[PDB]
């Protein structure tokens, strides 16, 4: 949903 | 602390980078003296840095279009779009990092097996290694993005980065031992630059990739400590540093070649 | 005594220079000052031939204008079909350091030689179907720099021994040795009649030899360094010369002197090979700089440049039909060029 | 394509397979140019390594590395055109007759000519100061001496890091390393560091010289790649 | 010395050879170029249908 | 050059036989090799082809599932392993070398043949025979159902002469081009669809059956042949 740059950019 | 890397900066750096790496690929394609396993690995590195910069560019464009609302899209189609662009990004990372290792290994064989070098490394074997790297890397990056909520994925990424680190360390420091031995022999016949070169190679390597794998290490080992929260807020700085790799590695590896620079001049004219 | 001969040599050189200055009533630049500029000749690489393994030192076209012999440090001759890019033959040489090859006007034979100081005549059209050495010409006492067939049985052959020799291939012997040169003979061009040839040497001179009379008909001395390359104008009564000095110069046989000097201050490096186009209107010169430049042979201006090579352009040749120029280089590639309007 | 064009392209492919095999041979082979005057005894080096024609290809092998050593000979006394061919050899081997002092000066000028040549700016020279036995004998006889030919050999005194053989007299050491230093002054003079000079003292009795050339080419190629990598 | 006598005789020959004026030579080369200009595919590029290396 | 075919003799129907041909004095590995068979009273029929390096292998539909052609270049020996032999395979089998590059003359040499007894473009040669005299300027017509002029400009009509006690011999490879050994008394011409051999002055060595053949595409069919009777 949120779609964020890269991956694992925030915990869990 | 937070270095608030804007989407405009991701666009700028990724565009500049894919431009530069595309120049590198055109310059190797046009100059057939550069059809050699060394420059094959440099071309494949430049391709991995192009694909990573372009995937960051494409992701930044998609997120800008969504933030503008110029694209409206369901959740599922965007989740799969995210998955695809993340697979291209992660594969091109793993491949770029592998091609940094492959360049290190090619250089190492060219020194310590110098006489047998063109028997041990060949365009057949170079193209095999390149294909195995990209194919294995799509396999792995698909497994990583599918299981991205499993800490085993993040540890596989970190452990891969560390194996490349201990590799390139063993390697370039043996090449620098032999450089010092050559410098001694030169001094004896004739009656620092290698250290600077390693500081640029391994420093831009560690200082641009390592923040991201430190981040992954803290996502595994430290999901909730506030100092780890401070590091997590800088994740865009860390991707922009990986694009700084995609910028500087052309300069480190490719444009040290005089014949590349000459072809780059005739490509740009 | 010797002093009298050295003096009469100086006197006769002065006589020759006076006769040339007497003939020099107008320059080619003046007579051709009003002929139309040829304009930019944007030639394109129609084929690249990619099979060679080391520095290509020579190529020669067949009269058929599509078969193409090419010699390289790898110790191969490759016969190329230019049209298809197919390798018609790959010939293992007995010496790696070949430096010249020639394709016979019949195409029955290809010649090559080099630091072996030997020309191997290879029969392309055996009944056994492998290419094999028809004759192994020996008698040269120095490296073999250029060779050109006159006939299925005659080859003219320059050497770093400062001589050229005409050989009877069926007997393997020199039927005439040309011995007025005082330095390594680098370049060789048969007149289209094959009764005369010019050979250029590191004595900075080009000499015109009567193939059958056997003596120097006349000598040309305008260059400042080694004449790496020589080529008759298709009329057979003028020839161009390329030197280690970056100029090429066109000498007329009957005027006995330079008509024209092709040079540009941007070009600071030796000419490696020279060929005219079928009209003679274009003079194509390979360079140490990896370009080969196209010159207006009449007006002496740089009508174009062929820029695709990655190393010293070692050899040029225009087809006898004139449809294309082939260009070999030290990068091991052999590119065929023409425009297409 | 016609059936005959299909078969001709098949033939071209098969020739390309053979050329690729020869590319394996040719890049596994390291080419060497064996220079030196007629006094140098380079022919004896050829013979001891092998155990009107203008060029002799001496093939030899060390530790599965093939070397082709081109003893160019029966050429005219101007080298300046055919040395252009040996651009992109791994090394030039330059044998010097260390004994022949009056010809030692022209050997030095000829070394300068190779080292400074625009086509050789990157091609390292393996000096073999051959006939070192005859040099030892001449100096221990003492009948004629380097000082008769090079007065700097008064000023010159043995390097602090010279390593004589156990039976070697220090005056033989002085002669050896003075000749060495004479060549090295030219090399360290004009060399940008693109190329280096690797002097080895040798005699006819050397079986080691194949090992010497193997080690020298290994060092040449290492220095070359490190220069390309900006590590040296 | 025989070599210098040969060199003298060769220069005597080069001296004695007949020469035309450079204007006539230049005119003959220019005339050959003009009379063979259309016959030169590198000078005047042949149509793409006609070119042996395209279509 | 001495292609010598071996094998042959009788077989029963349904039988199997391996023909072979030793190449003797030529660079066998660089040649493609063909098998061509002649039924006892009938024209030539192409059987199989194997390229240099065995890359290309082609067969006629009359044999395609049944015969396999192979070569041992180190031995300089060609093979044709026949299986499920049938009465229509009774023929003299000729081994025929071929080499393909610009200007090459393929089919230039034919072996002596081995007889085996089992107990498409159409080439038309409407003259089954022509009666002829020494010194006469005879011409042999051939016609094709497809224009043998290919876009590369070649016109792939070959002409062969089989003299009464001999193998075939190549006379013309492309319709103009005489073979390296043959009298210029022979010549060829044609339109791509229709063709003539010409023999400007006959002599007894010209007596035989003249076969045209197309090499535009496999299966590489021969004509019925024109006999010349002196
Ligand atoms: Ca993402």
């Amino acid at each position: 949903y949120s779609l964020e740059h890269x991956r694992w950019g925030k915990p869990v | 602390l937070e270095v608030s890397i804007s989407d405009g900066l991701f666009l700028s750096l990724g565009l500049v980078s894919l431009v530069e790496n595309a120049l590198v690929v055109a310059t190797i394609a046009k100059n057939r003296n550069l059809h050699s396993p060394m420059y094959c690995f440099i071309c494949c590195l430049a391709l991995s840095d192009l694909l990573v910069s372009g995937s960051n560019v494409l992701e930044t464009a998609v997120i800008l279009l969504l933030e503008a609302g110029a694209l409206v899209a369901r959740a599922a189609v965007l989740q799969q779009l995210d998955n695809v662009i993340d697979v291209i990004t992660c594969s091109s990372m793993l491949s770029s990092l592998c091609f940094l290792g492959a360049i290190a290994v090619d250089r190492y064989i060219s020194i310590f097996y110098a006489l047998r070098y063109h028997s041990i490394v060949t365009l057949p074997r170079a193209r095999r290694a390149v294909a195995a790297i990209w194919v294995a890397s799509v396999v792995f990056s698909t497994l990583f993005i599918a299981y991205y909520d499993h800490v085993a994925v993040l540890l596989c990424l970190v452990v891969f980065f560390l194996a490349m680190l201990v590799l390139m360390a063993v390697l370039y420091v043996h090449m620098l031992a032999r450089a010092c031995q050559h410098a001694q022999g030169i001094a004896r016949l004739h009656k620092l630059k290698g250290a600077v070169t390693l500081t640029i190679l391994l420093g831009i390597f560690f200082l641009c990739w390592g923040p991201f794998f430190l981040h992954l290490t803290l996502i595994v080992l430290c999901p909730e400590h506030p100092t780890c929260g401070c590091i997590f807020k800088n994740f865009n700085l860390f991707l922009a540093l990986i694009i700084c790799n995609a910028i500087i590695d052309p300069l480190i590896y490719a444009f040290h070649s005089q014949e590349l620079r000459r072809t780059l001049k005739e490509v740009l004219t | 005594e010797l002093d009298q001969l050295r003096q009469e040599a100086e006197q006769l050189k002065n006589q020759i220079r006076d006769a040339r200055k007497a003939c020099a009533d107008a320059t080619l630049s003046q007579i051709t000052n009003n002929i139309d500029p040829v304009g930019r000749i944007q030639m394109r690489t129609r084929r690249t031939l990619r099979g060679h393994l080391a520095k290509i030192y020579a190529m020669h076209w067949g009269t058929d204008s599509r078969l193409l012999v090419s010699a390289s440090q790898d110790g191969k001759l490759i016969i190329w079909d230019s049209y298809t890019t197919n390798k018609v033959h790959a010939i293992p040489l007995r010496s790696s350091w070949v430096m010249t090859c020639a394709y016979a006007p019949s195409g029955n034979y290809v010649a090559c030689g080099g630091l072996d100081n030997i020309c191997s005549i290879y029969n392309l059209k055996t009944r056994e179907g492998n290419v094999r050495v028809s004759r192994e010409l020996a008698g040269h006492t120095g490296y073999l720099s250029c060779c050109r067939f006159l006939d299925d049985n005659q080859i003219v052959t320059s050497s770093g021994d400062t001589t050229c020799a005409l050989w009877d291939i069926e007997t393997g012997q020199q039927t005439t040795t040309f011995t007025g040169h005082t330095g390594d003979v680098m370049s060789l061009s048969l007149a289209p009649d094959t009764r005369l040839f010019v050979s250029g040497a590191c004595d900075a001179s080009a000499k015109l030899w009567d193939v059958r009379e056997g003596m120097c008909r006349q000598t040309f001395t305008g260059h400042e360094s080694d004449i790496n390359a020589i080529c008759f104008f298709p009329n057979g009564n003028a020839f161009a010369t390329g030197s280690d000095d970056a100029t090429c110069r066109l000498f007329d046989l009957r005027a006995d002197q330079e008509l024209m000097t092709y040079s540009h201050d941007n070009i600071i490096c030796g000419i490696t090979s020279v060929s005219f186009s079928k009209s003679g209107r274009l003079l194509l010169a390979g360079y140490d700089d990896f370009n080969c430049n196209v010159w207006d042979a009449l007006k002496a201006d740089r009508a174009g440049v062929l820029a695709g090579h990655d190393n010293r352009v070692s050899c040029l040749g225009v087809t006898d039909d004139g449809m294309a120029v082939a260009t070999g280089s030290w990068d091991s590639f052999l590119k065929i060029w023409n425009g297409s309007s | 394509l016609s059936a005959e064009d299909k078969a001709a392209v098949e033939r071209s492919k098969m020739i390309e397979k053979q050329l690729q095999k020869d590319k394996q041979v040719y890049r596994a082979t390291h080419r060497l140019l064996l220079l030196g005057a007629d006094n140098s005894g380079k022919s004896t080096i050829v013979k001891q390594m092998r155990i009107t024609s203008g060029i002799f290809e001496t093939k030899f092998q060390v530790d599965k590395v093939n070397f082709h050593m081109f003893d160019v000979g029966a050429q005219r006394d101007e080298r300046r055109k055919w040395i252009q061919c040996f651009n992109d050899v791994t090394a030039i081997i330059f044998v010097v007759d260390s004994s022949d002092y009056n010809r030692l000066q022209e050997a030095l000028n000829d070394f300068k000519s190779i080292w400074n040549n625009r086509w050789l700016r990157t091609i390292s020279v393996i000096l073999f100061l051959n006939k070192q036995d005859l040099l030892a004998e001449k100096v221990l006889a003492g009948k004629s001496k380097i000082e008769d030919y090079f007065p700097e050999f008064a000023r010159y005194t043995t390097p602090e890091d010279a390593t004589p053989e156990p039976g070697e007299d220090p005056r033989v050491t002085r002669a050896k390393y003075f000749i060495r230093d004479e060549f090295l002054r030219i090399s360290t003079a004009s060399g940008d560091g693109r190329h280096y000079c690797y002097p080895h003292f040798t005699c006819s009795v050397d079986t080691e010289n194949a090992r010497r050339i193997f080690n020298d080419c290994r060092d040449i190629i290492q220095r070359m790649h490190l220069r390309q990598y900006e590590l040296l | 010395i025989a070599q210098a006598r040969k060199l003298v005789e060769q220069l005597k020959m080069e001296a004695n050879i007949d020469r035309i004026k450079v204007s006539k030579a230049a005119a003959d080369l220019m005339a050959y170029c003009e009379a063979h200009a259309k016959e030169d595919p590198l000078l005047t590029p042949v149509p793409a249908s006609e070119n042996p290396f395209r279509e | 050059v001495q292609l010598v075919e071996s094998g042959g003799g009788l077989v029963q129907p349904g039988g199997s036989r391996k023909l072979s041909c030793s190449a003797s004095g030529f660079a066998f590995s660089s040649f493609g090799m063909h098998w061509v068979r002649q039924a006892p009273e009938k024209g030539l029929e192409w059987v199989a082809y194997i390229s240099s390096g065995s890359g290309t292998i082609y067969y006629a539909d009359t044999v395609k599932g049944r015969f396999t052609i192979s070569r041992d270049d180190p031995k300089n020996t060609l093979f044709l392993q026949m299986t499920s032999l049938r009465s229509e395979d009774t023929a003299m089998y000729y081994c025929v070398r071929s080499i393909y590059y610009y200007g090459s003359s393929p089919f230039d040499f034919w072996g002596q043949g081995t007889t085996l007894t089992v107990s498409d473009i159409v080439m038309t040669q409407a003259t089954s025979s022509v009666p002829v005299t020494p010194g006469e300027s005879v011409s042999i017509s051939c016609r094709s159902s497809k224009s043998l002029l290919h876009s590369n400009g070649n016109t792939y009509l070959y002409w062969f002469l089989q003299r009464p006690g001999q193998s075939p011999q190549l006379l013309i490879y492309r319709m103009s081009n005489l073979a390296s050994g043959v009298p210029d008394r022979f010549s060829g011409s044609g339109s791509g669809t229709a063709f003539t051999l010409t023999i400007s002055r006959l002599e007894a060595e010209d007596v035989g059956v003249y076969y045209c053949m197309q090499h535009l595409e496999y299966p590489l069919t021969f004509g019925a042949g024109t006999k010349l009777e002196l």
